[PDB]
């Protein structure tokens, strides 16, 4: 996706952002279980 | 240079300046503490006169620069040219 | 013979025998080869005088780096008992006893050692006088006595510290009531200077804390009970508070200087230890709080800068947890911590002029002198270079 | 082991001559003749308790433990630590 004058460089920008948010939502589901196995300690700062 | 000789012994480790001891005992440039310096170089002129002594019994034609007392807490380096007895405290390591 | 003839034979020019020979020694004997985490590390606790009666300031001797002054003020278990106390610790050897015992008739809530004097002990008390113990004497009695009059303090003197060169010091104290003031260490029968601290036209400043940054003996920061640090100019056409600062919503507990040197400067930063376990990393060229570290549902009690780690800094709690931040590793856990038995609210920490060693007070009266690891103690070169970046981060 | 040890502490610079004391002077052995070992040893070892009492001087805690003099024409080594005196007779260089 560069400087493609018509509409379907948006499109496959579509498509780059879908699999990049595939990614990206690993990206998510890492943070959040580290995040998970991380809490349950108390609410102070580095716990919560 | 007086003063050079003394930035250049002060170089070495565990030494302060350059102290020498004249044939009195008394040594003629004061570095350390002034009554333990004095008694020490005495007994070490005595000890350096008779061993000179010990050294023309045999060897009548020697003379003495270099003598190595170590301990296990310091080292004196003693050295007479023929009149001005360097002491160098110096540590072992 | 005398020392006069000795000079001229010195200046006298056949001594290049003697430099050939003192040449030749050097450099044949220029060769030299040979023959052949946080932890209780000691403590102090006495009984005649340490029962009950918490411990109120800790210091350390600059001459004799082995060498605590302890403050025992609160005297409610025997009227008849001594009312104030102060006891000397030794590093050198382990004794179950302190060295020297030192009473006085108010009860003492702070104390340093002397700088010019170093057989000299200076302290605080709760009256407002300015107690002094010449240990050569044999006496517990006060050796000289600061008078309660209007010209001197007559609120509960809480910092105390003796400033200046070997040849110009200067015995600064500062009161509950703002009134700093100057005395000699040799004569403290009359206030050689003093004058009252007040912020805009009639505010007094109710002051519970100082320190000066190190160097400066004209300027330093205090740290006041209504909670907003001030900074002040000792000496000058501007002498008094010159600074306003937000600060936090709880007493000021403790307060300290930057206290490192070697790499960029950073005097300017100094942190607060507040009553709501809130210390604050932060300069004094600024007026917003640079760092809020908050945790807890109790509150520190003192927070000293490590004396050799641009960034260490320890932090008293009063559940017993001592806990040391090093910004550089982290900024929001603590980077060591530990608890102290039996969970007392400590009172003061104090780091050893090395560095190398923490004390801490107690709430019954048994100081404990810990030590930490070596890697979280001593700096690196980097480490200065680290902090700047850090600080620069926000 | 006694042979080993003096062929050891000769043939390492080729020395001229050294015997094991272990008496406190007064030398039985001769590695070149009696006299010159003998007399010259019982010598040195005076020479050396009289240095232990100067170094004892200035703390009595210290011993000598270590001993050579290097001069224009000899180098003689003893190294005491409780009666063991070496000799070493070697060049100055």
């Amino acid at each position: 996706d560069g400087l493609d004058v018509s509409k379907e460089g948006t499109e496959a920008w579509e498509a780059a952002m879908k699999r990049y948010d595939e990614r990206i939502d690993r990206v998510e589901t890492r943070i959040t279980a580290r995040l998970r196995d991380q809490l349950g300690t108390a609410k102070n700062a580095n716990e919560m | 240079e007086v003063e050079e000789t003394l930035k250049r012994l002060q170089s070495q480790k565990g030494v302060q300046g350059i102290i020498v001891v004249n044939t009195e005992g008394i040594p003629i440039k004061s570095t350390m503490d002034n009554p333990t310096t004095t008694q020490y170089a005495s007994l070490m002129h005595s000890f350096i006169l008779k061993a000179r002594s010990t050294v023309r019994d045999i060897d009548p034609q020697n003379d003495l620069t270099f003598l190595r007392i170590r301990s296990k807490k310091n080292e004196i380096m003693v050295a007479p040219d023929k009149d001005y007895f360097l002491i160098v405290i110096q540590n072992p390591t | 013979l005398t020392e006069e003839e000795k000079q001229q034979i010195l200046h006298s020019e056949e001594f290049l025998s003697f430099f050939d020979h003192s040449t030749r020694i050097v450099e044949r004997a220029l060769s030299e080869q040979i023959n052949i985490k946080l932890s209780l590390n000691r403590q102090f606790f006495d009984e005649r005088w340490s029962k009950h009666r918490v411990v109120s300031c800790l210091d350390w001797s600059s001459q004799y780096p082995e060498l605590l002054v302890a403050s025992y003020n609160n005297n409610e278990d025997a009227p008849h008992e001594p009312d104030g106390v102060a006891l000397v610790w030794n590093m050198k050897y382990k004794k179950t006893t302190p060295e020297y015992v030192f009473h006085c008739q108010s009860a003492v809530m702070s104390a340093t050692f002397a700088k010019f004097h170093p057989n000299l002990v200076v302290g605080g008390t709760y009256s407002g006088q300015i107690v002094l113990w010449d240990n050569r004497s044999n006496k517990r009695t006060p050796v000289q006595r600061t008078p309660l009059s209007a010209a001197a303090h007559t609120h509960p003197v809480y910092c105390v510290n003796v400033v200046g060169t070997q040849n110009a010091h200067n015995l600064i104290s500062i009161s509950t009531d703002g009134k700093i003031c100057s005395w000699s260490l040799d004569m403290l029968s009359h206030p050689q200077d003093s004058m009252e601290l007040v912020h805009k036209q009639s505010k007094a400043v109710a002051v519970t804390s100082m320190s000066f940054p190190v160097g400066d003996v004209n300027n330093f920061v205090v740290g006041s009970e209504e909670g907003s640090v001030y900074t002040a100019c000792r000496h000058g056409s501007k002498a008094g508070i010159s600074e306003m600062f937000e600060g936090h919503q709880g007493p000021i507990t403790g307060i300290h200087c930057h206290a490192a040197v070697g790499a960029v400067d950073f005097s300017h930063l100094f942190v607060t230890s507040s009553f709501d376990w809130t210390v604050k990393l932060w300069t004094t060229k600024n007026n917003k709080p640079l760092y809020s570290f908050e945790d807890n549902a109790d509150y520190v009690y003192d927070v000293m800068w490590s004396p050799t780690h641009p960034a260490l800094f320890a932090c008293v709690d009063g559940m017993g947890r001592l806990d040391l931040w090093n910004l550089n590793n982290d900024t929001e856990v603590p980077t060591a911590s530990i608890s102290v038995e039996g969970n007392p609210a400590l009172n003061r920490v104090r780091w050893t002029h090395s560095g190398r060693e923490i004390a801490v007070g107690d709430s019954e009266g048994q100081i404990v002198i810990y030590d930490v690891g070596e890697q979280i103690a001593v700096p690196r070169n980097d480490e200065w270079a680290r902090f700047g970046r850090t600080l620069a981060e926000i």
